């Protein structure tokens, strides 16, 4: 990681936040803290969330999502490279009109993944929880994209890879950033 | 990525 | 394994079948084959199923269960040592009036155990399957014990250890075999 | 494995019963195939009885058994005891028409073939084409054996689909539930 | 972790404490130290405890709990992402009227987990200890939520997932923080 | 294993059963089968159970115990080498007046060992079960030795090693077999 | 492995059936070679039947079997049940002309030989030269057995190439699909 | 890593970016950030991307590719040592007339690598995705080199090693940098 | 291994010995014993050694070699499949005029392999020993093939693969066994 | 690493570069960067490359080689301890008349090492590549030493250890640095 | 490493003390060599002090240090504290004549070089020749530094040979025992 | 490691306190030796304080410290806090006479040296001779430092021997128990 | 399982 | 276990 | 998260 | 598989 | 062990 | 392999 | 690498 | 530990 | 190593 | 260790 | 924790 400040701290000075890894609690806590700090510095200027992420934890992802919606600044999202799973959910969560992807970026949507072992009753609880999580994700994706819940359900049943242009047509982003 | 992000 | 014939083959000559291990497909295939063979030798004489088993596979257990109910001979069941999980289900499956346990034998009933990994939809299918399996077990146990499905559901929610005398009161066996 | 005054499975084979009681790999297939051909050579007219308690396994091994069943002259009855899943349920459905059975509490499960591929794009393409062709072949045969449309088989095998014996009968995978 | 100060040290300057990981002794010792330090700086101003945690050690959790109740400043609690087990206990421990969750945050309550190996007598001691620990947790949760001990016992028997809105209805939080 | 018959099969012809290993289900199933076979050959002649065992499974041990008490023949017990835990329980279970140990044999008594993992409620069930198992063992040992339940409880609290002579004084055996 | 009132494979060997039902290693080759020579000694005129359900394996072990087949006087019929891949499909194609069969759902796969080499540049050169010469030898023989040109064999074995029984017949790897 | 600044930070001051490792997300995020930072410092001056890389992730590589094409400054590319796979793709992506290799540098081109496990349907999705990725790479390589798509397809079917001079003749670079 | 006798025992009745594995001490002891037994049955009739072997231990190989040369019967050698290293040495050791290979059989010759660890003096001893072993092998191969020691030395410096026809030209065998 | 600056950074101030480890990409990237930096500081003054290295990656080695030949300053090479494989290649690459070794230094030359796995065609490609790499190394060594390509080929066929004096006679260095 | 009001080793280097206090690998050698050259550049006349507590290690790394000691103008004093074994004792003996010391309870050990070889007979021969040549080189230099004959060094290093400080002095590996 | 308004150990070193608070290896020895020499250079008359909480470790590393203590001019006080075992207790006993202390609940343990040997009979002989000579050297010095006979040291170190602080004083390993 | 299998 | 099993 | 925390 | 193999 | 076992 | 081995 | 990069 | 160490 | 490197 | 090193 | 620790 080069020094210029470390490069990421230098970008944060210009209100750029990098989500460039798998989403776990540590990444979420850091992004949330950055969002709140930037709002405190200036509640009107745009924030820029650059996304190159295969996704990760749904609850960690929702910490970021809820913080984006809570703060007053518009949060622009730019997909560079890849936005998969909770990564693509967060891409779609940027301010309307300010969600971008580079031309060769990959967007992937699918249903949440998980696991359960033990008694029938325990598996039931785990299943109910992950199905409720999927309903919550699909509802929000419907609102953010303009697609019906029924179409989101069908289109996320298996791994679904989109080009930047396809993500735009779908309503996950607003513009392809062309060179 | 500016203009406009930033 | 001592010779007298190996001891188990000698007991099979007197229509005694030993269920003395964890229930997997190999054990089931062997017990099923023994039951059918004894029926072919004599369709009227009793068969004796001695049980010392912590249980195992539900489908393997059901292969044995269905074979017991199918054949013409009465199958006596005797719990020696332990009959747990699918072991106790098979103990309860013996001919009415001919289900026994020795005085210090341990009977244990609980709900089926399992696992599920992957997409929300896959976890849903696994959960539905294990709940349907539990309903099927509870219904049959109801018929064999005389207890309601509702009571079986409550009593199998966690590990439930019964003395021989308690197993008799419950209707899992008919008699405690006293010296 | 207990002895009868023969090992028990060899004793059952004398009465033309073949046990498919494990995961289907090449060794299991080679043994079942050999048993089928041997029984046909002993008597080309008498029924054979294939008892199935299997989670399935290799598709090619399963097809060795399938093709041998269809080739020989004797009717092969199939009886599901316990479980017939994947290639196990395919073989259950492959028994002689009118002579496919399950015990009341038996579990039947159908789904699509499973596999894997690693390497260059072109290698993954070849593997994908092969497994898709395998699925089409399985689904077509299941359509013929059950009387269901290939479209319905495709939808019903998209994920793990568990059937009771009674449901398997309604579906056309078996002919009768064997009642006490 | 970006520099602005490291981001967490910058938040601590504004009396924000981050509980953003599994709760072990190190996390507890750090949070306790932060609480006492903030009290020493100003004994009247509110402290803000942001929670994104799957829980962890009960004794470590109680170090934090007891420190919160001991100090003079009100400690606000905000659930971002997830508050599970001892995490949800600490969420409920914030000053009355000042316990919050973001709209898509997940709250989970259940009974304590543990283990015991050895002699019958040793297992008895371990069991008595964990049951007493559960009674202590349930009593305090009763006081903090306004629910009866009987209801807490039933509702924590297995994993119980709550939405933010459900956590509010339950009395674990006071308000859902809406955009 | 030398041939004379294999040596153990030759001893079984003279109604000698060897319990010369750790007690698991396989050992129990074999000993039980041997006892029943010998009873069927002759219901009046003594059987001889030679014990050199560190113990093992309590339920497997109880399968053997209950079979001994059930059959008509007296079962003599002879401790050679070691009888520990469930081994010493079975030594004490021989016909009164016909329980022996060689002079340098070691007898050891202690409380049952086990394990429990999971929720507080699951640990409670496991603890209750192992304590009930201990009560059952201690009650029977009281009856077989003539010692009070209170004394058995104190003397089995930790590993308690007895010489043959001490085992006789205790009432675990009737005679030391002198050369 | 069941007993018939012989182990089943020994019973089939009495009727001149040899089972190649596993991966081809030296032990399998030594056994098949011994069986072929023994059957020739029993009767030098009667056909032998080689049943193949094999993913292939060692090329040298495969060539031990190949050379023994061509050496002995009896015709060796080959029947693909399930799968004949790699050296398995080579041996399928090596059966007596007019007497190479596959069951309808059997899978045949052809590809180039696989190997490895680590060490000095000169050692890698030797390993490469050896495996390329092995491929030339396999391709030449396949050309002779199938009637396809060496150039076409080279192109068609460049990557994994899966054939149905019918396609294997059209290619010249077998003579007939064995229909029920 | 010696100090002069660490050497790489010193080179970045003169607008030199080192791509000297396997390409993963962390490397891509860093290179992208460096490119954008250099553009912000001066939108007209050339940037120099030195490449010694065996390649790596295609999506990470495309993050770098898209950033190069997006920014206003010309990005010169210099292959030192090795540019293989996505490394050689990035070498070919430099500004026209300003793509170089040292005389003994190795360039290698081939098709993308991947994997897939699971249901037939899942393998189909994975295959379609990697084939579309290959089409995209080949099309861009055609445009950057002046070779036909048909020739690129044939020449990337297996590992294809080029000398610097051969890479120049092919159109992957513009000049061999001679002493 | 099929029954006809096990197949190998049936072949031994016709004086066929199978060397169909890696050469270790167990294989050597067995082959030596077979050779001596066949000589005792009939000191005039030919023995047939079928070889499909990657070689192995040099000392084990020499046990076989010396036994072949010691006994009165001619030992024919037939290479089926592969004769490598000590395998090809033994192929060449058959009676002159009675060494065969099938047309597609592979013969490979190379120098002995080994190892040495410890003090300089110990490595010297190990090196001297393996070089002396190589001289002994090369001298005998010279005598059996009619090639000079100098030519054997050059031709075994690295792995050298021969076709059957080439092995005949070299003098390792006398005839290719043609269809 | 002691401080005076860390010692290596202090030596770099006097235009000394240390190649004191196995040659991988990281080492190459660092040495290349150092060479270019020193040239930028002063394009006329000598640079000193001290070598104590067992070699490593050929492509990494060629990055260093090409950079040495590209820059204007003479690069002196001094072998201290060991220069093996690509280490000895780089020793020989120093400016003519300014290649040195200490009297007890070890120089070793041999052929490149590698691997290849997969289809015959893939092994062919790997073999062709490593043979072409060896031809390139041998040609350059010929030019730098004055020895024929044929002699380099023979002398590098196996590990060939040279004293400093022998390395001088060979033309790998110009002088032995005597005390 | 504690700090002094510098890290302790950097503080000692300011007084021209170099610590060789670990196993000798390339990194240790490169650092010691750099320190020696740096101290010479600071002052080409003042003594340097090499403190040795080392079980030895790589012979080539050891020779980098040896050759640098002999090359530079300053006298390098050597002091064995604790242990100087193998290449450690070689370097102890390499200090300026009259200025090689050991503390009274220090252990000095000499033996022959250790190594390994795997592969073809020819490769083992090359490895053996190399390690024997390395031993000859070490023994020759030790002869010169100690005043003992090459023949006596050869015999005395055949196996591990442990010397007290006093014995090391009598042998000629050091000049004085440093007494309190 | 907390900071004081220096890391705590660096702050203690400013007051001539050296902490030997770990297992004794070469790195620990090299650091302690360097600290002792540095403190002597700062002031050759003022006492140094060696605080010991150590299970021991390497004998040669321990002797590096021992010899440095005896070499320098300042008195080195030793204080056992917690534990001084094996080479730890040897170093405790090595402090200036009259200035060796232990806290009341500190544990001191003495025993014979530990080691190993593998290989030829002759190699095991050399290893045995070396470790026995090492033991003789340790026992002789302990005799001198404690006032106990060599015969008594030999018997008392034959197996692990745990001493209270008071017992260590009676033995002569320390001079005083430091009372509160 | 007879009647009828066998 | 007879009487009665068997 | 202000207002009100902080 | 007869007729004809065998 | 006789007499008396057996 | 006969004739002639055996 | 200048001229010209940079 | 003073007095007297230090 | 000077003279002459450097 | 001085005198004399240093 | 004050008062009184500190």
């Amino acid at each position: 990681i080069p020094t210029v400040y470390d490069i990421y701290s230098r970008l944060l000075k210009d209100r750029i936040i990098m989500l460039g890894s798998q989403i776990d609690d540590n990444v979420a806590n850091s992004i949330v803290s950055q969002l709140l700090f930037l709002q405190a510095q200036d509640s009107e200027k745009d924030i820029y969330l650059y996304i190159n992420s295969p996704g990760g934890s749904v609850t960690a992802g929702f910490a970021i999502y809820d913080t984006i919606q809570h703060i007053k600044p518009d949060v622009q999202t730019i997909c560079i490279g890849m936005a998969a799973s909770m990564g693509s959910f967060l891409l779609a969560a940027g301010a309307k009109g300010k969600r971008f992807a580079l031309p060769n970026a990959e967007v992937m949507i699918h249903q949440p993944l998980g696991g359960a072992q033990g008694q029938a009753t325990e598996i039931e609880i785990a299943a109910n929880h992950i199905l409720k999580t999927r309903e919550k994700l699909n509802r929000i994706l419907s609102e953010r994209t303009g697609q019906s819940i029924e179409k989101i359900q069908k289109d996320t049943d298996r791994d679904n890879f989109l080009t930047a242009e396809e993500a735009k047509e779908y309503g996950l982003i607003d513009e392809v950033m062309v060179p | 990525f500016s203009p406009x992000a930033p």
